[PDB]
């Protein structure tokens, strides 16, 4: 590599994955028609909020190769950039994406193009070709330097997190399991109820990582504190979550709705089934 | 063949045509007796806008049938 | 495979364009399998309408009675619910899409449309129905679909139908039910006729590096507001309508099956008004179930956190 190797800088990023599985499709299917494989490169959008970055979505672009640098084209970009503004203009341009191994001098060429567009753009590297278990997508930032007095453009690498979006997660649920249809269609309560199971499972484990942290301050291993206990002991204290006189009726009154709703329906099914008992029999054992 | 169209005063016309003629020519029939020029109108047959190079003979048109007449249509 | 339907083959739709089978049957299809991308950005374009219609266009293919669905890209485009054919304002956005896609490298034709239905449910309106059936002919393959994106949240289901409908005057099978997800008070009639018109088609997926992972770790900090949907009073205006409308259909049946349909050597066959207590138990079991839905979420909480109190 090439690389500064400094203090990590003033932005963070956050990293979460389907768009990679959306890159080695596009890439397998390169790889079949070609005959040998091919890489992409590409935009990223997001957002940032403070000096904090979300990088939410991204998109593929041109590239070609004169000499052993990547040129990617302008007039390719800016007609998707008009295009693409219209329908998210909330997300704006982050940076980009390559393919490849560790860092090396033709990413850095093609950074400075980039820094036309925003002055600071993100650096973004995955391998493919990764023999380890650990995410192979690393993020940098550029950083000028300077080095034997000459100021050279030198990468310095971002730790990530995990963030927001529920209305995204649910489909992340389904992509996930790629589960099938039983003997039925599957059931309504089944249906209904899987995120209110995994919901309890997510206290159970919440409920673990706490209560062996407030053993281990007391037993050792980890040492006497006092921030930590006393927002625990505060925690424990709150529950049960109202108790008042006027909480009790309302939420009865509710549950009562519900109980007559429930009770109207069993009736309306019942009653189908006596409006067919009767026409069948009355064909049968007498002449209607 | 006479065709009956539907106009936009609320009544309808007959008018001469041929099955070999062009469609954009019944426009200006409708013109001569409506005052509608051809620039602007559309012709419905059925539920669907009449083309205009395209014949009367291409629509299977008869002389019981009936057409709309309706202005200008885009989408957005 | 895992690799194989990644890679796409312009000759497997070259063959099967000229072949057309569809025009035998249009109930042809039975089989879905999205894309995780197709699928949330499909997701996230329709939470951004809000609680306002939205359409977007799919990139696929097909391959036997398999859709495929590879991308997914959003229109700027206003009329969902009102106007006939508005993917036509869209094309041009379409045409540039298309052309930008494929220098990239993605060639893949387009397989058909998606819009959204927000807080009335996954079904096909009158407009919609009547634009797919255009499309049927002229745009082929073309397929419709439809995702809620705030019903979705409460219950940690995606509901994603694809379905294709059947052209005018074809009689219907007895292919009825599917997921009971309320209407409003208005809108339940418009359900009535349109549903055995169509089919909705069975869905698979695959995953890897970049979107996933930052929803699925989030959901470890956030599970506890989906708990909180508490729906009796968010969505309270959904059960008077339902259960006034219904009454009007007891009335209905009362007479139907009192009278009865005048038939003088003839007998029924297939209506959307045909058996009407048959129909009308099942108008029944879409509000019960959303109405113990709500209580299953509020029984949840009662149990997990009230009852552990101070020991």
């Amino acid at each position: 590599s090439v690389m500064a190797c400094g203090v990590t800088g003033s932005v963070s990023v956050a990293l979460h994955p389907l768009v990679i599985l959306n890159i080695s499709d596009h890439w397998i299917r390169m790889r079949s028609q070609e005959g040998r494989p091919v890489q992409v490169i590409g935009a990223l959008i997001g957002k940032q909020e403070g000096r904090n970055i979300e990088v939410m979505n991204s998109f593929e672009l041109l590239s070609h190769t004169v000499e052993e640098k990547i040129i990617i084209d302008k007039e390719y970009y800016y007609t998707k950039e008009e295009q693409f503004k219209q329908v998210f203009k909330e997300l704006e341009f982050l940076g980009w994406y390559t393919t490849g191994g560790p860092p090396d001098p033709s990413d850095i060429h093609v950074h400075k193009q980039v820094c036309e567009i925003i002055e600071s753009p993100l650096f973004l590297k995955l391998n493919p070709m990764t023999k380890h278990t650990d995410l192979p997508v690393s993020v940098f930032e550029s950083v000028i330097d300077i080095i034997n007095g000459e100021a050279t453009m030198l990468f310095a690498e971002l730790t990530y997190t995990l963030a927001t979006e529920e209305a995204e997660r649910i489909g992340v649920d389904h992509v996930a399991r790629m589960t099938a249809t039983g003997s039925g269609e599957n059931s309504t309560v089944a249906e209904h109820l899987i995120a209110q199971h995994s919901a309890i499972k997510m206290l159970h484990s919440r409920v673990k990582l706490i209560l062996e942290y407030v053993k281990a301050s007391e037993a050792g291993e980890v040492p006497f504190n006092h921030e930590i206990l006393r927002e625990a002991y505060a925690l424990c204290h709150c529950l049960p979550v109202l108790s008042t006189d006027k909480f009790k009726t309302d939420f009865y009154d509710q549950c009562n709705d519900v109980g007559l709703m429930a009770y109207l329906g069993t009736i309306t099914k019942t009653c189908n089934t006596m409006n067919q008992f009767v026409n069948k029999f009355n064909v049968l054992y007498d002449r209607q | 063949m006479l065709i009956k169209v539907k106009t936009l005063t609320g009544k309808e016309i007959e008018i001469d045509i041929e099955p070999t003629d062009k469609v954009e020519r019944i426009k200006e029939r409708v013109e001569e007796k409506e005052g509608i020029p051809p620039q602007q109108q559309r012709l419905i047959y059925s539920g669907k806008q009449m083309n205009d190079e395209k014949t009367a003979a291409d629509y299977k048109i008869l002389g019981g049938s009936v057409l709309h007449l309706v202005l200008a249509l885009r989408g957005g | 495979s895992i690799d194989e339907i990644y890679k796409y083959d312009k000759k497997q739709q070259q063959e099967i364009l000229a072949a057309k089978p569809w025009t035998k049957d249009h109930h042809y299809f039975k089989y879905c399998k999205i894309s995780a991308l197709a699928l949330l950005k499909m997701v996230m374009h329709a939470r951004s309408g809000g609680n306002l219609e939205v359409m977007g266009l799919m990139l696929g293919k097909v391959d036997g009675e398999t859709m495929i669905i590879m991308d997914s890209f959003a229109l700027p485009v206003e009329g969902t619910e009102t106007r006939v054919n508005a993917q036509a304002a869209a094309y041009e956005y379409m045409a540039a899409y298309i052309e930008n896609a494929k220098q990239v490298g993605r060639l893949e034709n387009a397989i058909g449309w998606y819009h959204s239905h927000p807080g009335y449910g996954c079904w096909l309106s009158g407009i919609d129905v009547s634009t797919q059936m255009l499309n049927q002919q002229f745009q082929e393959p073309f397929v419709a679909v439809v995702i809620d994106p705030t019903r979705t949240i409460s219950a940690g289901k995606v509901n994603l139908g694809a379905f294709r409908t059947y052209p005018k005057g074809y009689k219907p099978p007895d292919e009825g039910p599917s997921e009971y997800q309320t209407i409003p008070l208005n809108k339940i009639e418009d359900f009535g006729v349109h549903c055995k018109q169509y089919y909705a088609l069975e869905v698979s997926y695959f995953k890897s590096s970049l979107d996933r992972k930052l929803l699925e770790l989030l959901w470890n900090k956030y599970w506890v507001n989906t708990l909180s949907s508490s729906s009796l009073l968010t969505n309270a205006d959904y059960t008077t309508g339902q259960v006034f409308d219904l009454s009007e259909k007891l009335e209905q049946s009362e007479a139907q099956l009192g009278r009865g349909s005048f038939m003088l050597g003839l007998e029924t066959h297939d209506r959307k008004s045909e058996d009407k207590l048959a129909k009308a138990t099942r108008d029944s079991c879409k509000t019960t179930i959303e109405a113990i839905h709500g209580l299953m979420s509020q029984v949840i909480k009662d149990k997990l956190f009230n009852q552990i109190n101070i020991s």
